[PDB]
């Protein structure tokens, strides 16, 4: 956005009624490391959350 | 309707993760935050005569609050604000059970009629809804509200 | 986020007293009691932050 918080106090977002994708994960910025834990990572358009 | 607000948590003085939950007049104030407290937890309201108008006046509970980590901000509505006497009419029983972290609420709410001490009967404890905290528990004190 | 003099807005937490549990968040920024001669905020020997 413009800063995050500290690792210490780090920061809360809630999210919720919005639909989602990753596919939109290549335009706005480069991501360097993008990996999921105990989920199928190219699955994320195919579940409800 | 006299029981009003809660706290959960370990050392309630803002050292330890210590919750505070108020199901006051209006909204759902659920809040696992940094929380500084007084002796004994209360809550309050005062009642007229000219009008039947109950006025929301006390707060005694936080002296300072800027931390929170999870935070529960619902709707509001109106609450009838009772204090009948009479035969007793109103369980409202949370049963807390913890397992793997997430602090666990129930729901089961019933109007009963009888005198005095808990009624018999079955009654059954079924899962309602669950708040996925993951935090250090050991105690837990509940604010009353003064009528 | 690095700047020329440093982006010196950002903390770490050095070392606490105590181990954690998940999703917490605590700011509590007492002197760290190294050892022995307790600090009540002194920053002293044994007597970090």
């Amino acid at each position: 956005a413009t800063r995050f918080a500290s690792v210490y106090a780090w920061n809360r977002k809630r999210i919720s009624n919005c639909v989602a994708d990753y596919s939109v994960l290549y335009n706005s910025a480069s991501f360097s490391t993008f990996k999921c834990y105990g989920v199928s990572p190219t699955k994320l358009n195919d579940l409800c959350f | 309707n006299i029981i009003r607000g809660w706290i959960f948590g370990t050392t309630l003085d803002s050292k330890t993760q210590s919750l505070l939950i108020v199901n006051n007049a209006t909204n759902v104030v659920i809040k696992v935050c940094e929380f500084q407290f007084c002796n004994d937890p209360f809550l309050g309201v005062y009642y007229h005569k000219n009008n039947k108008s109950w006025m929301e006046s006390e707060f005694r509970v936080y002296s300072s609050a800027n931390n929170c980590t999870f935070e529960y901000v619902s709707q509001p509505f109106l609450m009838d604000l009772e204090g009948k006497q009479g035969n007793f009419k109103n369980l409202r029983e949370f049963v807390f059970k913890n397992i793997d972290g997430y602090f666990k609420i129930y729901s089961k709410h019933t109007p009963i009629n009888l005198v005095r001490d808990l009624p018999q009967g079955f009654s059954a404890l079924e899962p309602l809804v669950d708040l996925p905290i993951g935090i250090n528990i050991t105690r837990f004190q509940t604010l009353l509200a003064l009528h | 986020d690095s700047k020329v003099g440093g982006n010196y807005n950002y903390l770490y937490r050095l070392f606490r007293k105590s181990n954690l549990k998940p999703f917490e968040r605590d700011i509590s920024t007492e002197i760290y009691q190294a050892g022995s001669t307790p600090c009540n905020g002194v920053e002293g020997f044994n007597c970090y932050f």
